[PDB]
């Protein structure tokens, strides 16, 4: 009985790391686009853009 | 201001003068940056530093 507890947590451990490591893989990309977007940002401050560009 | 200048000497003196202004008035409206005129108006503008 002990044991099949045991192996049941094995499984449910098994399909918890396949769902966060598929989170946190795009949660980084999710980063990087976040900083992109705010690095084109500071340059729309730039005091020198005309309209077209 | 020379009161010996003859008033032909004048209006050349005027002519000089006028073609002055002129050149101040081609400055004026005519530099650009970018593509955007500089000082064809009193403006004001901020650069995002930080």
């Amino acid at each position: 009985q002990a044991q099949a507890q045991n192996s049941q947590y094995a499984l449910a451990r098994t399909f918890a790391t396949q769902k966060v490591s598929l989170e946190e893989s795009v949660l980084s990309q999710v980063t990087t686009a976040i900083q992109t977007a705010q690095e084109k940002i500071v340059y729309a401050g730039n005091g020198t853009l005309s309209d077209d560009d | 201001a020379n009161s010996t200048n003859s008033q032909s000497d004048l209006d050349s003196i005027q002519a000089e003068i006028t073609q002055r202004l002129n050149e101040i008035d081609r400055v004026s409206g005519q530099t650009q940056f970018n593509g955007v005129k500089v000082l064809a108006q009193d403006n004001t503008l901020t650069i995002q530093v930080g």
